[PDB]
């Protein structure tokens, strides 16, 4: 099959910014190429088709262009509405393919976590089943990292509405019996805008 | 106008039958290749399956590749995604869409199989052998404090306060599990409908 | 073959 | 836009056009028009000339062969200035005009009539490229199709009908029956039929290309009104050979021949379709009524 493989896998801009996604077939394709915006569930719109035809009703500033097997979508002016994973498809060889997608995030001041730790509760406990977390509160960018010091699942709400920022709770899971073993819990962010990683910790 | 509507979404245990409706409205199945396509939770696109019944031409993506049948009956006017075989890689939101084979200037164009331009509404398609459950709720105190809900099914679980929810996390017990917090008495109220359960639990 | 361009 | 083009086997000629697809509107047809580079060094025989071969091929007996003088020069259109334009000091155009009375694009599903372009200076030195002469469906629609029999010592007043005429390829055509049985005898059965009919002009056949079977029974002394639905189309024509496909390019799959539209003694093929109502008595009645199948005017 074809494999339309699409980068960046996530690049970051702002409204104006001219950008640019790129997307190489597997195989040679003859222009049968497409581009698709899936906002947060929704479904798929159809941008480009024929690798290079705006699609009706498309806005104007997308674009595609074909160098070859290369085909690139450029938006010249994105705009605060226009972030969405972006997919490239071939109609050529079936069974039909897309992309990985390209998400565009949107672009602020680089901030550190607000971190905090929470112990498992005493309902918790009886329940047997502990889970500590770690918040990390309005950090940006997404780019970051928990570390743990006793699996261990993360939960990272979207771009926040409030200014363009990421939440993370990182849970980890255990059962009373296994959890009662340690003493000290303690998780450990490392993040782009950490001039050091910061440890939360408690002791059972 | 042109438009498909997708029925037959709902949990079905795994390896069960569902029968995907697509109605198609605006045009014949046969004037046109009705396109099933799949996105799984929160991931990049994939196509399902395409018909035309003029042709009676079937083209099937290598996930459904006999699992699944697409047929269609002109005398409704209506596409037919018999899905059997259901496991967890085929949970997805499920849309319809089309290409229709005008364009060519005089008529059909049977090889484009280009860009799907109209879309349908997306019906949740559910794979879990997870009998509906009501969620353990558990409190988190310092400064932030949170509850945490833990093993649960299916979605959706309404928490508020009286401040991010975290979104809801597939736990490997089949389970679901989230949490929400908020920086700063609070009471956390829980609602998780399929099980008409509702819990409001302190947290201090 | 036949071939194909653009004007 | 497009522009489709072909190379000679010898590489020098190269044969421009626009479109493959000559819409043969009821009262003229479309001209192929195009431009065609060549080499004067190259030139032997120095006279080049492009044709339009309409062929019935099976045998082969053409109907309308025409000779257009490229070079040396014995108007010039819109594209074709600008085809020139593109190549430069080194092509030259030509035109030809359809005239009337000529048959459509047609092929009989494995033959039939067929549109080409051949540009040679006068084997290695003649390039071919197919085309279509072709015709949309009426632009309105036409009345609506109604048909009654009577079997008599009572009757078996039946009564069939569908909603209009012009029916695009690939769409469910009504047929309204309405039976009145004061006879004796049971309805034993009720049939829909639709066939394609494709005269060569001269022999014929009848392809049923849509078939409904039902069991709805009248009993006798008693009335019936039902509306049944087929959709003729090429789902379940593979196996049918002789079927009048439409007019193609190359193997390409296509639609049903549109049905030979007129204005009778026009070789090549003249094609048409019928829905019968046929009821099967304890001793058959039958009706008919015809409905012409073609393709819409995009747009």
């Amino acid at each position: 099959d074809i494999q339309m493989t699409q980068s960046p896998s996530s690049l970051s801009a702002s409204v104006g910014d001219r950008v640019t996604i790129t997307c190489r077939a597997s195989q040679s394709v003859s222009s049968a190429v497409a581009w698709y915006q899936q906002k947060p569930g929704k479904a798929p719109k159809l941008l480009i088709y024929s690798a290079s035809s705006l699609y009706s009703g498309v806005p104007s500033r997308f674009s595609g262009s074909r160098s070859g097997t290369d085909f690139t979508l450029t938006i010249s002016s994105l705009q605060p509405e226009d972030f969405a994973t972006y997919y490239c498809q071939q109609s050529y060889y079936y069974p039909i393919t897309f992309g990985q997608g390209t998400k565009v995030e949107i672009k602020r001041t680089v901030a550190a976590p607000s971190v905090f730790i929470f112990p498992p509760s005493d309902s918790q406990l009886k329940s047997g089943t502990a889970s500590v977390v770690c918040l990390l509160n309005n950090f940006y960018p997404r780019e970051a990292k928990v570390q743990w010091k006793v699996n261990s699942q993360e939960s990272v709400t979207e771009q926040d509405s409030k200014d363009s920022t990421y939440s993370l709770s990182s849970t980890l899971t255990l059962s009373k019996a296994d959890y009662e073993k340690h003493k000290v819990y303690a998780c450990e962010v490392t993040h782009q805008g950490l001039s050091s990683p910061v440890t939360k910790s408690f002791n059972r | 106008e042109v438009q498909l509507v997708e029925s037959g979404g709902g949990l079905v245990q795994p390896g069960g039958s569902l029968r995907l409706s697509c109605a198609a409205s605006g045009f014949n199945v046969s004037s046109s290749y009705i396109h099933w396509v799949r996105q799984a939770p929160g991931k990049g696109l994939e196509w399902v399956a395409s018909i035309s019944s003029y042709y009676g031409y079937t083209y099937y993506a290598d996930s459904v590749k006999g699992r699944f049948t697409i047929s269609a009956d002109t005398s409704k006017n209506t596409a037919y995604l018999q899905m059997n075989s259901l496991r967890a890689e085929d949970t997805a939101v499920y849309y319809c869409a089309r290409k229709s084979m005008y364009h060519r200037g005089w008529g059909w164009l049977s090889w484009v199989y280009g860009a799907m331009d109209y879309w349908g509404q997306g019906t949740l398609v559910t794979v879990s052998s997870a009998s509906t459950k009501g969620p353990s709720v558990f409190p988190l105190a310092p400064a932030a404090l949170g509850c945490l809900v833990k093993d649960y099914f299916p979605e959706p679980v309404t928490v508020s306060w009286n401040v991010h929810t975290f979104p809801a996390v597939l736990q490997s017990s089949g389970l679901y599990s989230l949490s929400s917090v908020v920086t700063v008495t609070y009471i956390c109220n829980v609602n998780h409908k399929p099980s008409n359960t509702k819990v409001d639990k302190k947290v201090e | 073959k036949t071939g194909l361009t653009k004007l | 836009t497009r522009v489709f083009k072909k190379a000679s086997p010898n590489g020098k000629l190269t044969v421009y056009l626009g479109k493959r697809d000559f819409v043969d509107h009821i009262d003229l047809v479309e001209p192929v028009d195009g431009v065609v580079l060549v080499d004067p060094e190259y030139l032997k025989e120095r006279r080049v000339y492009v044709t339009l071969t309409c062929a019935f091929r099976y045998f082969r007996k053409d109907l309308f062969v025409a000779n257009v003088q490229s070079f040396p020069p014995a108007p010039l259109t819109r594209l074709q200035e600008r085809l020139i334009k593109k190549l430069g000091e080194h092509a030259y155009p030509f035109t030809f005009e359809i005239p009337p009375n000529l048959p459509c694009s047609v092929t009989l599903q494995p033959c039939g009539v067929d549109y080409e372009v051949k540009a040679f200076c006068a084997k290695r030195n003649s390039v071919r490229l197919v085309i279509r002469k072709v015709q949309y469906a009426p632009e309105r629609p036409g009345p609506q199709p109604t048909a009654e029999t009577t079997r008599q010592d009572k009757p078996l007043h039946l009564e069939a009908s569908l909603d209009k005429e012009i029916y695009y390829h690939g769409e469910p055509i009504s047929v309204n029956v309405h039976v009145t049985n004061n006879t004796n005898k049971t309805v034993k059965k009720i049939k829909i039929s639709v066939r394609q009919y494709a005269d060569i002009c001269t022999a014929q056949y009848k392809c049923p290309v849509a078939m409904e079977e039902a069991d709805d029974t009248v009993a006798p002394s008693s009335t019936f009104c039902k509306v049944y639905t087929l959709t003729p189309f090429l789902a379940n024509n593979r196996e049918k050979r002789g079927l009048a496909l439409d007019g193609k390019l190359k193997h390409e799959d296509t639609n049903l021949a549109s049905s030979t539209l007129l204005r009778r003694e026009i070789l090549g093929i003249i094609v048409s379709y019928k829905v019968k109502v046929k009821l099967v008595v304890s001793s058959d009645v039958a009706v008919e009524l015809p409905f012409t199948l073609m393709h819409p005017k995009p747009k």
